């Protein structure tokens, strides 16, 4: 009389480390649950989905919670309450790392609540559980039966001694000049997040491709575990709306195409709405004339259509919504010393995206204690990124930064950090904060730009300025276009969003989010080549403003004291 | 055997 | 021209302490308000209720807030903001202590917002205000005019020198071997919460019965105060739905009974839904055939019915929903060393309820500061209980533990604590955290079980293992059944839920929640006797796994250091 | 090819300080955005409004966020997270300072979301940014195009060396005996908030009038900036409901007037509801008889009507809702020593408003660290004000004090502080907390009253007792009435609410909120004269209870120790 | 006298 | 020139 029907996939020596995936002992009431071990780090991941759709859904409600338990490392928490509480920085980033590549793999049209939680149970002080968490969540999701077209594999890739190293340990990362985390399906890399010591597009792309090859073993293992242990696939067919699309196309299609050829903002709109309200009338509206399709569901299908057209118009000619060529970058102006009393300050404007970035310098008191499982440590480069709603002409709730704001700060932090001077040459803590005052496509590269500028303006001896750009891709079966410095609404109109930042010597951070299969390494090679043109350009516009660090730090403030007179007093004392 | 969405 | 028409019930020397109940001076705008004093501890309790029902209510919205003001003890708060903020542990437990026995006394069918707040104004450093808060809230509720079938009295009972002692003071509790808090009506004990040094069912039951006799004076005093000072009773008749119940009974009644005799999960359902959809059609559905009763209100009445039947089926034969006899405990398996690097770890499974429990050891830095009114003190046994929604196959919000999770941790804390070794024999702080990974009836006894195991697995020299069980009662006019190890949904199907935990020598914690009058001390005597059979059984299944503590603590970790080599280095140093 | 069309109004030497208002560089996507500088303090203010009304609005959703960035002063935050988080005390008060005078200037009937944020970017350690924030928000609002009948100017006024000083700097405020902040339109002072060393109504009123004259230059500058840079005015006409008002008036008008002449609570109601339900039937109800006006929109217009009538009834005769003359104060009773073990305690009742106030004494450990931009400092007078919902016979959420509760505590803090003894004569920290147990018009003057009493009861050598009163005004074209000690619902029935507090020698705090133009300095002179009668009266009723401080501090507690015996032990030691 | 729910 | 609500 045996409880627990355990099924394991143990095999996988995975690059010289054992990866076990276990299921059927733990958390049997979840849709999928996997205890996953790699070396001696253990997480449990679980996946639960609602078996029906809340009325009037809209969008796909996925949520992901990665969470560390400090017992995983033999310690009690340091807080006054000695319990773990709100997510830390690492816990937020990680939840975002898992969410990013799962979200697009769920079948189009599926809109039931889905939650994934990943709990770190043991940490071996070598193998990071963040990669394991990713693999684990993937595993739990395939096993659950949810309409998830995975699995995803994931891997970290380092660059040590002139070679890729797979899943390097915490000690190995100390000697690595790249921190590349990738996630992908069998077909496609789906997500990249990195911090790099000025290494070339070819080498960074090499790393991506490497991760993609090396993650295949885990994908194979997950399918093996799925095949022995998965639940019944949840039935869910989406809607052959596919039909009346053809309909409304041939109709308002030629209309919409020349509608977009109109320039003059207003009017252009005008034409579009006409086209809608039209095919709306005698189409999908139903009543008065059946039938019909529920109108305003015919709207959804229309948007799809103008999108396909906008996408085609782009591929024939290289012309965009705002009139740029796929290579054109928006006008730029950067300006420093805008808040003269602040240690260093910059205003950076690219088109309609703008960031005020100010830099403050402090000492040992000002470093942030972060107590990680893996060890407790002090942090002296801080970057806080603030995205107020007035930046998009909207109202919303203030205080308490979200997943999105933590993650952007992070993506700028990774862009700038490889280039700070060393503690020995410049013993300060650096807090940058950045207020996005207008946003229309890449506020987070704006903050990278602003941040170079603010730091040089503060006299931080950065070894090289850094600039970043945000890029998109329209991919079709007959051609593709890479877009330079995308507008915010082009964002939801491409198959791939990435941002590249770096110095005049090579990259510093590459972030990618891919929505579909078919981006060849040939196509990424280009994409990164056009981005290189852009960031060089942008860096050039930035040098008009500062070029090199100031030699000294601001009047206010410190060293320590704000006076050289008080320092000499102390020294003599 | 085993039939679902990962294919 | 006299403001304030004060009315007092002062009389009550209550076991050698004066209890005053005052009303009509303070908080005149509340429905009921009582300034209550016992010795020199003072709380104000108030009760407010909405005079109509929010549209589409559902359930009965009661909320209770007990709160301590630190001025009650002549101190300013220690926080950085020097104001009291979010509830403490003691404030949450207490709100839960008051809520538990009020909630069922409100007339069936009443669903207006009701709020009770209890604020500690002065603390005499002897009489606990938590018992006073209970009495006070009861008083304020009877005075308010809400459809509340109270009052409740409440009392703490200690066991010192081989005798019950009523409402022992803080110094008296130091020498007591039981901490029993009871609350009851004149007819019935309604709630018990306790921590006990391994004392027998007869003695613990003695204490309950004692509290019940001794709380009568307060109930009498509250009625005396009510009779002079209460407001007009709020009119509220419930629905003689009583009628069409008889109807649908005779109809789908025989149907539902043999429906439950079907086993095979599915089908069994099947039959039930048939029965519903049936009597639904020609009954309460109204339209097509009046009339009628609003259908889906006829659903409510049905559920009531299947419940009565499930309840009858149980009393005739001893057969349950899942096929067990009222005495049967679910299969069990406990396992230790599941996270080898963690100080001690256990997996405990009883049926579909499962807990991963891991134990960490730390030193003086790791004790929790709790600053209570009564005095500030350090706490070295910590137990944190986590009930994620995946455990019931659901999605919900994570972080921030609720009333329920604080209270369970508490109920396990009270079960385990009497059995820790002494500071002199084992100078460590012990944090247990427990993750409920599957839940279907008693996850909190699971954590007691898991916690014995994890602690022995960590080498904590517990003087004896402890196990717990959760029990229910079906009570009718012709017989009763006590249920052993109840399923989660049987939970809402009994008249009494209790959990008992202890050692092979006697109890350690008894918790009870009673929903109706008529549980005789004869009936509790049995109930506790069947539980004794269960916990002994469960303890037996647990010894298969560990039996006794390990002799030494885990490799990692401490003493202090994780190495004996570093300890000897320090010692020699 | 110039981005950014900047427009500046730089001119304004404003009382010997340069004020620049800049627009068109920053935050171009907001409706109005202004970078405003005064000396070297800089804030950015922005204003955004929704271009349509949420369905079923109700009320006017304005929100205001003032926020300080610590980089404005060259520092990193002190918190464990080193990011700014929840608003501080200063940030809440300031948001409330800006909100108070904007809220009424928005066109009656406009109910789209409007948000204003004000972010402090640089702080020169001299010019407060709170006044600048006000001016800035005003500026951003006029520029935005929202139906805002501003601008408002604002100013601080000090009293140094026997003269008004405009916008005194942080060092100047040290030597000032008044801290008066005013805000007004060109026509009207709209808001006053102050803390004063016992100075006369004539001098305080002088200061208001001064601020009003001196703020005109900023209003002129804002109009100048608006005229060059504003956006298209948002079209919004309100509803000539103006018409059927005349209708329903002549109808139920005489009815409503004699309805109010009925006394006996109940009945009085009764009559009113009759009158409503009446003119409702054959009026606005529409159906059965068109037409009509949407009924229950005819309700809104009715309320307006009974209000006009209540307002007229008051001006003819001096009779109110509850039967008082415009000069009458509600019966009062104050009582000390209510919590004998607490350091000092008072109960204060005026009519249906009641406050329990208890005072605790502590030492250096108990002062609150506040790290302001302008400098970090310790605070030893604390006053926490708690407005539980049971006080108005309601249920609501507890914990976490709101804008309203922070602001009241503040307004009592400012009333009491001018009168504390000096650190040299009495080295204690004083925390007062105040629990409003009944509220019906001025709970915050109640707490001022209670607080005198509690402090004298604790033996704090206050140099003079203080009392406060809350006042309203009904203003018409033919006459005005000032109301003494207003009832809570009269609150929404006047054109001006103010509270005055002080000693027998002069004022200590004056707070005003004006809803419309036409309050002449002649009319304020009276209003303050009637208030003087009231507070003197109230102080007289308070002396019946305590009169002078006790000579010694409570048994418990401190000095330090609670025993003189332990103090002498230490001293001898 | 006094008539309500506690009985 | 310039036409709105502040007048």
């Amino acid at each position: 009389q045996d409880p627990m029907f355990d099924i394991k996939r143990k095999t996988i020596e995975w690059g010289g480390k054992t990866l076990v995936l276990e299921t059927g002992r733990i958390a049997r009431q979840a849709d999928g649950a996997v205890l996953a071990t790699m070396g001696e780090t253990v997480v449990l991941a679980t996946a639960v989905f609602a078996k029906s759709q809340k009325p009037g859904q809209d969008f796909f409600p996925l949520t992901v919670n990665y969470q560390e338990k400090t017992f995983a490392a033999g310690k009690i928490p340091g807080g006054f309450f000695k319990r773990e509480g709100r997510p830390s920085e690492k816990e937020t980033l990680v939840s975002r790392l898992i969410d990013r590549p799962i979200r697009p793999l769920f079948v189009k049209g599926f809109k039931n609540e889905v939650q994934v939680v990943v709990t770190v149970l043991q940490h071996d002080l070598e193998n990071d559980p963040d990669i394991l968490g990713m693999v684990a969540a993937s595993a739990a999701l395939c096993l659950s039966g949810a309409p998830f077209m995975g699995p995803i594999g994931a891997a970290r890739v380092g660059w040590v001694d002139g070679a890729y190293v797979l899943n390097p340990t915490l000690d190995e990362m100390k000697e690595s000049k790249m921190d590349l985390v990738v996630a992908g399906t069998a077909d496609a890399v789906m997500m990249v997040e990195s911090e790099i010591q000025e290494l070339s597009e070819e080498i960074v792309l090499g790393g991506v491709n490497f991760a993609h090859q090396q993650m295949q073993a885990v994908i194979d293992a997950i399918i093996d575990l799925a095949e022995h242990a998965a639940k019944e696939p949840f039935a869910f067919e989406p809607e052959d709306t596919d039909a009346i699309k053809a309909k409304m196309k041939d109709l308002v299609g030629a209309d919409i195409a020349a509608a977009y050829k109109i320039q003059k903002k207003q009017d252009r709109y005008e034409a579009v709405g006409a086209a809608k309200k039209k095919a709306i009338a005698a189409l999908g509206l139903s009543d008065e004339n059946p039938t019909g399709y529920d109108p305003l569901k015919l709207g959804a299908i229309f948007k799809e259509l103008e999108a396909d057209v906008v996408r085609r118009g782009i591929l024939d000619t290289g012309l965009r919504i705002d009139g740029r060529d796929v290579k054109t970058v928006r006008p730029i102006l950067g300006e420093v010393g805008i808040l003269p009393r602040t240690h260093g300050s910059a205003l950076f404007t690219r088109g309609e995206t703008q960031a005020i970035v100010v830099a403050t310098l402090g000492t040992g008191d000002d470093e942030q204690f972060i107590d990680a499982l893996e060890g407790t440590y002090k942090e002296s480069f801080l970057l806080h990124y603030n995205f107020p709603p007035y930046s998009v002409g909207e109202t919303g709730r203030m205080g308490s930064p979200g997943r999105r704001e933590i993650g952007h700060g992070k993506l700028a932090w990774r862009a700038l950090r490889p280039m700070l001077p060393t503690k020995e040459d410049f013993p300060y803590t650096i807090r940058l904060v950045s207020e996005i005052t207008e946003s229309n496509g890449s506020s987070s590269m704006a903050t990278v730009c602003g941040s170079s500028l603010a730091m040089m303006d503060a006299g931080v001896p950065l070894v090289r300025p850094v600039s970043g750009i945000a890029m998109g891709l329209i991919l079709e079966q007959d051609g593709f276009a890479v877009l330079s410095d995308i507008l915010g609404d082009e964002d939801h109109l491409g198959d791939m969003d990435f941002k590249v930042a770096g110095t005049s010597e090579g990259l510093t951070s590459l972030q990618m989010d891919i929505k579909i299969a078919g981006i060849t390494p040939a196509i990424m090679e280009q994409a990164l080549a056009q981005a290189k043109e852009g960031r060089a350009h942008i860096l050039g516009e930035m040098n008009k403003a500062m070029d090199a660090p100031r030699a000294d730090v601001g009047d206010f403030a410190p060293k320590s004291a704000s006076d050289g007179a008080k320092i000499k007093a102390a020294i003599d004392w | 055997p085993r039939r679902g969405w990962w294919r």
